[PDB]
């Protein structure tokens, strides 16, 4: 309810990423997965971000996790929580603490950086007159001038459907 | 943000509702795997596609015309391969 | 017949009636009877931003024209 | 023959067909890139004086310049 | 398995190999990497038994984790001087990520776990084409790198990789954990130049293309795992015993035969700078890791091991495979001493 | 009834292209008249644009004038980088100590309105 | 305003659902020789309201302590999907201008496959769980075929906006430059919608869920194929017609449900692939030679 | 490094053109063509040298040609044009297809009497 | 330098991590594969648009359809590994021996 | 190896998403535009050594636009030294709004 709402979806996104890299159950690590691309895809809308935010949305909670889920319940399920998931998610969730109280009351934090802590509404663009949406058109490239770039990945997919019928038993 | 106030007060009714209605009472297939991945590679090349519209004007109509026909003639290719090497059956 | 289900579909459609129309009430009704002004792109916000800068209500709606100039 | 055993595949060929040789042979692509390329996103900048060109109009309403008139033409 | 699939994906290893060579952009390098890594998994896996599945496993976490570094490499160089060009970098910290990437792609010390169970597990054609490619097409990158590397990185694996690609491989029987071994070995000989001319690499890496060539060949003609199986073709025909004698001994790095022109020119054009210590200590593992190539000799060729019987049955029957390119590659990776000047056949 | 049927829907097939192209023309007749609209409006914008910005900039030097008159080192309008150039602002130069309401309206406003 | 704008959204869509759920029984009841029932409550409105409030207060014979946090996730994922998502809708003036909205229609249409595949799993290891990985299948299978058609019937608009979509629509309709194109849209919503000929608790929401999400389809189609002209200064009319062809449409799509068997599984996805996935390949590559040959790119503005 | 210049507000005050967007959008064409021949010796400054700051008098040129556009178009004909500008304001987004019988009024008036 | 480059990259090490230790299974370390994914395309995207870098906006969407197509080729090695045993562990992948 | 078929066929595959300053689709700015531009002309035709020994000013200016690290560092000690008198008590400030 403030000015740091993309440090906000960054601290939910990094807690997503600690509740699922605690090693759960798959389908639990599944539904973290989710949680952390919902918020993610609002970190990049929130600097937006209108086209490949919600774009990548569609693939990547759209025609991955799916995929993921099925093959992890038809697979196998093993049925039973265990004391070193809960205790590395308490050391992820106290390391994220740690990293926003070394934020909020100190001015720079070091790993080898130096982080200006303030949620950065600064640096942002001063409003320039585009009536164009800039990435759209971006993306609106790979067309007229993505010549070999469309090519070699479209030839990497084709080659990615034969590799799949081949180890899956071709023909 | 907005969409937010619009999602959260839609996510607090349907959680009291399910929360009223639960605290009220007064082995595998290959050919089942196949799909999901043959799923997964023809939407990735939708997601290769669907920035189409946008890009419907520019100086050079005729290398998008190109790249585009390549685009979905790649695609009928790898369908029509896995149709004839009888992948996708029962 | 289709005499007697008639009141169902009816009643139905008017319940896909109401909320349109109360949107666009409230759209009327909350930009002084004008249509809300729809911003896709970044030019039409900063002539909506410099809009709800001269109005001096630090409201888009008043719009103030042609009598300032004097 | 072919018409018979699978015939939507063989209708869809034949207007895959037509939809790869169809742009070549057509009197509009011209018009495309016409339509296509006259339209000023940016702003159309002025530039330095005189080089004496027989171009450039220095009004707007000037008809020494390159404009288009084929959108009322049909 | 047909052939015209074969063919494909082989051409997409050379389409692999060559984006990877030819762009001015980091993301075809990455595109390469990993076009490579998607079509040289079903060269793995040509049989189907288990051990192809888990080695293509292995290979693939490996593989995949080392292209996530690399691209975690490149988007850091990118939050620094941004632009997509291939040369110096300007980070300690990416170039570090990167160096680490490549050193898991392409095998070290600390890294190199995957390459002999890799290399068991699967038939020769695979490894031959996995050894000679995926070494090949990371140095390039490297070559194109080398500007803005930190030298402890380079230099600390290469060192490691030499004894540890030395110390493992006194121990197995196996063939394909030899010649991986060795690989590791070499990668270690190549990389320990690359700061200082990286012409020695390049060069390094033809020879090592072409001695492995010839020892894969010799294990193609004749289908061999052990070294009793490489007795037992002493027993059928004498001269893939003495081309075993020469192409070990020039695996060994003898003078008068062609396997030291890559230790002694890289020894010249190291110790033109002050650094002395580390030749010596480099070409003292070399010394050591020549005893594995000895006592695989003493097995083939010099000692005769007794044979079971039906030798006497496969007598009647000539080998009747093809060879690549067999007495070429052997002639040219075995006696090419004195055309040392064909170092300046590459700048 | 089968190549009428086939002849009746590629007829209403055609008759719907050829109004629609009809209909797309004159559409992009318009979309010029809007490209002449923002052509012909943009100096004043821009006049105003420079105005509100070297306005904001001058009120702000005065304010960290006033600020940090308790430092050492500090000259009063330092610029950060070397070459003597017109560097477009930051939003930071602009709208600082501006306390919430109205930088969450001019920075965030396009973002979640519309 | 803002929230009662979200109230008079959200408030009729329940409304919508029960009394859908009585007019797709009594045309049932007036398509096939039943002429009824319409006892409890004067033409029957009183027996969905009590059918509702029954599905409520009903006795659970409960087997539900079964992995709580998937079961409470499950039908709330699926609710808030089929409750928020008219928002885009361009009823007359949509809730929410998005710049963006159909990907964003395709993108929660993909999420509500995410809690069929929850209440999949929560169904708890079981004949009924592979039952449900098979219509996770068939839901996963048409969304390939819905996008690339939606795909090219917005490629006459140019843009996603929208809006741009009611503008194109006042010559002529959608429905004629692409008939076939929009058939197999509609057999797409169809396979989508989880019904026939296409085939624990709170089976209510489950089934809340369903409905919200075929009138969603229904009034996506209504705005992406028909409609009529939108006035400025008189939106109702709008309304009227709007609301007059999806209810119209809905009550052709009744009069589908009826009259068709059901489809095997070999040749539903026989079906898909190898008839409407090649004929989409040469229907959207002709949508997009089409625009060189005709000299009519739609402006993105 | 060297610190910035920047004009105080002795300069930076013209009497700004205080009307709104919808009749600044509306009065497009006719401001292109009377006025605007001495705002593209403003634009070619700004686009020459990339400095506010330096062609600020062509701002104020610019500015008071405008503020003298719309004296000249509230003395002559006509009344209606505030009829035209709030005929044009409540269509949402300004269409030039929605409101054209008053833009033939406005273009017949302008031809009478300008 | 940007505050939310500081928590992403946060949450890339966490990701890396669990990617790299990992018990008794692959589809978890596939998916945390997926998420170190995610974190590269978010960083990745939000260095695009601060920069207004327009023409190479194709990283973001290049990266995650190809990095995609390596999950299908994961997913596909881990039915072929389940389906020559009865489960899918870390463990009983002790043949073919150091 | 660095083959450079890539400049001997005169294919303009890979020289235009690579660096800043190119022509964009439409042709428009980027956000560091004119600090590339100097920095490229000034190590153009040097031999990357040298170009870090005397093109480092520019360099480092572009660093600071890029990033912007030392104008965040000089706004965040504005911040704090207004934290600290606003807390000692001198001039509830209304430079907001007015003077
Ligand atoms: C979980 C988050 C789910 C978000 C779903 C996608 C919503 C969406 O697309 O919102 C778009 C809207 C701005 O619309 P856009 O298309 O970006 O147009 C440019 C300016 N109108 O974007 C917005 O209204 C703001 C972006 C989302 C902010 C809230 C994120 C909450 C988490």
């Amino acid at each position: 309810m403030m000015t740091y709402i993309v440090f906000i979806l960054s601290i939910i996104f990094v807690m997503g990423f600690v509740g699922f890299s605690s090693k759960p159950s798959p389908i639990y690590g599944g539904l973290g997965l989710i949680v952390s691309g919902g918020v993610g895809c609002g970190i990049v809308l929130n600097f937006g971000g209108s086209f490949l935010g919600l774009m990548v949305f569609l693939i990547y909670l759209g025609g991955m996790m799916v995929v993921f889920g099925y093959t992890t319940a038809m697979a196998t399920e093993q049925y039973p929580s265990n004391k070193v998931v809960l205790g590395t998610f308490i050391t992820g969730l106290l390391m994220e603490f740690l990293m926003v109280y070394y934020v909020l009351k100190d001015k720079e934090v070091e790993i080898v950086f130096k982080f200006n802590g303030m949620g950065d509404w600064v640096i942002y663009d001063t409003g320039d007159s585009g009536f164009f949406s800039e990435e759209a058109m971006g993306i609106a490239a790979l067309y007229s001038y993505g010549t070999w770039l469309v090519i070699v990945t479209g030839w990497s997919l084709l080659i990615g459907v034969v590799v799949i019928m081949e180890i899956t038993r071709g023909n | 943000m907005n969409l937010m106030i619009t999602l959260l007060t839609n996510f607090t009714l349907a959680t009291l509702l399910v929360t009223i209605a639960f605290w009220l009472p007064q082995p595998f297939s290959m050919k089942f795997f196949l799909v999901a991945i043959t799923f997964l590679l023809f939407d990735l090349e939708i997601a290769l596609l669907l920035p189409l519209p946008w890009a419907s004007q520019t100086t050079n109509l005729n290398t998008m015309l190109t790249m585009a026909l390549l685009l979905i003639f790649l695609l009928a290719v790898s369908l029509a391969y896995e149709w004839t090497q009888k992948g996708l059956e029962w | 017949m289709w005499f007697e289900v008639l009141p169902g579909i009816a009643v139905m459609g008017v319940c896909l009636f109401i909320p349109g129309m109360a949107t666009a009430r409230i759209h009327r009704f909350s930009n002084g009877g004008r249509e809300k002004r729809v911003a896709h792109y970044s030019y039409q916000w900063y002539l909506m931003e410099r809009d709800r800068r001269v109005s001096g209500v630090n409201r888009y709606y008043v719009s103030k024209g042609l009598e300032n100039i004097d | 023959n072919v018409w018979a055993k699978e015939p939507v595949l063989v209708a869809s060929f034949a207007i895959a067909g037509l939809a790869v040789i169809l742009p070549t042979l057509s009197p509009y692509t011209k018009y495309s890139l016409m339509i296509n390329r006259a339209t000023p996103y940016n702003y159309p900048v002025p530039l330095r004086d005189d080089g004496n060109m027989p171009d450039v109009p220095s009004h707007p309403q000037d008809p020494q310049g390159p404009s288009l008139e084929w959108l009322k033409r049909l | 398995m047909n052939p015209i699939i074969l063919i494909i994906i082989l051409m997409t290893v050379m389409l692999g190999t060559i984006i990877v060579m030819i762009s001015t952009h980091w993301l075809l390098i990455w595109i390469g990497f990993e076009m490579n890594m998607l079509a040289i998994i079903p060269i793995m896996m040509k049989k189907h038994n288990p051990r192809a599945t888990e080695a293509s496993t292995k290979y693939f976490l490996t593989q995949s984790t080392a292209s996530m570094l690399l691209m975690m490499a490149i988007i850091i160089n990118l939050m620094f001087s941004g632009q997509w060009t291939v040369m110096k970098l300007f980070n300690p910290m990416a170039s570090m990520l990167m160096t680490m990437a490549l050193a898991m792609k392409l095998g070290m010390a600390p890294f190199h776990f995957w390459v002999p169970e890799v290399t068991q597990g699967i038939p020769l054609s695979s490894g031959l084409i996995l050894l000679t490619w995926q070494k090949l097409a990371p140095m390039s990158v490297l070559y194109q790198i080398l500007p803005s590397i930190n030298l402890d990185l380079i230099l600390t694996l290469s060192i490691l990789s030499i004894t540890i690609g030395g110390w493992g491989g006194l121990n197995q029987t196996q063939l394909r954990k030899i010649m991986a071994y060795s690989s590791i070995a070499h990668m270690g000989w190549m990389t320990a130049v690359l700061l200082y001319n990286p012409t020695m690499t390049l060069l390094n890496l033809i020879i090592y293309i072409i001695m492995t060539s010839t020892m894969f060949t010799l294990f193609m003609a004749n289908s061999t795992t052990t070294t009793l199986s490489l007795s037992h073709t002493w027993n059928k025909a004498p001269i893939m015993t003495i081309l075993v004698l020469i192409t070990l001994l020039s695996m060994g790095g003898l003078p008068p035969l062609s396997g030291f022109m890559p230790k002694w020119m890289i020894i010249q054009e190291m110790t033109k700078n002050d650094s002395i210590i580390l030749p010596t200590l480099m070409a003292i593992t070399a010394l050591l890791n020549l005893y594995f190539y000895m006592r695989l000799t003493y097995s083939t060729a010099l000692t005769m091991f007794p044979s079971t019987n039906n030798m006497k049955m496969k007598w009647q029957f000539p080998t009747t495979k093809r060879m690549t390119l067999l007495p070429t590659m052997t002639v040219l990776s075995t006696m090419l001493l004195p055309l040392t000047p064909i170092l300046s056949i590459l700048e | 009834s089968g190549y009428s049927m086939f002849a009746v829907g590629i007829g209403a097939l055609l008759f719907g292209y050829w109004s629609m192209m009809r209909w797309n023309r004159e559409r992009r007749r318009l979309q010029i008249e809007d490209f002449e609209a923002r052509i012909a409006l943009m100096p004043l914008l821009q006049a105003e644009k420079d105005r509100r910005v070297l306005q904001m900039l001058r009120e702000n030097l005065e304010e960290e004038a006033t600020i940090m008159k308790d430092v050492p080192g500090w000259k009063v309008g330092e610029s950060v980088f070397h070459t003597t150039r017109w560097v477009t602002p930051m939003m930071g130069e602009l709208y600082g100590l501006r306390t919430g309401e109205e930088i969450l309206s001019s920075t965030y406003g396009f973002i979640w309105y519309t | 305003m803002f929230m009662i704008n979200v109230l008079t959204l959200i408030i009729p869509i329940l409304l919508a659902v029960a009394f859908l759920t009585l007019v797709e029984r009594k045309v049932l009841g007036y398509m096939q020789f039943r002429k009824g029932p319409n006892v409890v409550g004067p033409y029957g409105l009183l027996q969905p309201i009590a059918d509702a409030i029954k599905l409520f207060i009903k006795e659970p014979l409960r087997p539900a302590t079964s992995s709580i946090s998937m079961f409470i996730l499950a039908p709330i994922l699926a609710l808030t999907l089929a409750l928020t998502m008219w928002i885009p809708l361009p009823m007359p003036y949509p809730l929410i201008n998005m710049n963006l909205g159909v990907l964003f229609m395709l993108a929660m249409s993909s999420l509500a496959v995410y809690s069929i595949l929850w209440s999949g799993w929560a169904s708890n290891s079981k004949y009924a769980l592979i039952g449900a990985l098979r219509a996770v299948a068939q839901t996963i299978s048409y969304e390939v075929t819905l996008a690339i058609i939606l795909l090219s019937v917005l490629l006459m608009n140019g843009s996603f906006t929208l809006s741009t979509l009611i503008i194109t629509q006042e010559q002529v309709w959608l429905i004629f430059p692409a008939w076939p194109l929009a058939m197999m849209w509609f057999i797409s919503t169809l396979a989508e919608t989880n019904r026939a000929p296409f085939d624990a608790g709170p089976f209510a929401l489950f089934f809340m869920a369903e409905y919200a999400n075929i009138i969603m389809m229904n009034i996506f189609t209504t705005t992406l194929f028909l409609g009529a002209f939108h006035n400025p200064y008189m939106p109702e009319l709008y309304t009227i017609n709007f609301t007059i062809k999806s209810l119209l449409l809905s009550i052709t799509f009744l009069w589908i449900r009826a009259s068709y068997p059901r489809f095997r599984y070999d040749q539903l996805m026989h079906l898909l692939w190898k008839n409407f996935l090649p004929l989409t390949l040469a229907l959207c590559m002709w949508h997009v030679s089409l625009p060189i040959l005709l000299s009519s790119i739609p402006p993105q503005t | 490094p060297g610190i910035v210049e920047l004009p105080s507000l002795e300069d930076l005050k013209v009497q700004e053109v205080k009307v709104s967007s919808s009749v600044l959008k509306a009065a497009a064409h006719h401001y292109g063509a009377q006025c605007d021949k001495p705002n593209k010796e403003f634009m070619l400054c700004r686009w020459e040298e990339k400095d506010p700051r330096r062609c600020l008098e062509e701002g104020k040129l610019v500015n008071q040609c405008a503020l003298e556009f719309f004296r000249q178009i509230k003395r002559h004909c006509a009344e209606p044009f505030t009829e035209y500008w709030t005929c044009i304001d409540y269509s949402g987004l300004q269409l030039f297809r929605r409101c054209r019988k008053e833009q033939a009024q406005f273009d017949k008036c302008v031809l009478d009497k300008l | 330098m940007s505050l939310v480059y500081m928590n992403i990259m946060m949450a890339f090490t966490v990701s890396l991590t669990g990617l790299l230790m990992y018990r008794s299974h692959l589809m978890s370390s596939l998916l945390c594969l997926e998420g170190m994914m995610l974190s590269l395309f978010i960083l990745a995207t939000l260095m695009i648009l601060n920069s207004h870098f327009t023409l190479a906006s194709m990283m973001p969407i290049i990266l995650l359809v190809f990095a995609a197509c390596e999950a299908a080729l994961g997913l596909s090695l881990l039915v072929m590994v389940s389906n020559t045993y009865g489960t899918d562990y870390v463990q009983n992948l002790n043949l073919l021996q150091c | 190896p660095f083959f450079d078929v890539q400049k001997k066929l005169g294919v303009d595959l890979d020289h235009w998403m690579t660096i800043q300053s190119a022509e964009q689709p439409h042709r428009i700015p980027a956000r560091c535009h004119a600090f590339e531009k100097e920095w490229i002309e000034c190590a153009h035709g040097i031999g990357s050594i040298r170009a870090e020994k005397e093109c480092k000013i520019e360099f480092e200016d572009f660093r600071e636009c890029l990033l912007r690290q030392k104008t965040m560092k000089r706004l965040n000690a504005i911040k704090r030294q207004r934290d600290k008198l606003i807390k000692e008590g001198k001039y509830t400030p209304p430079p907001h709004h007015s003077g």
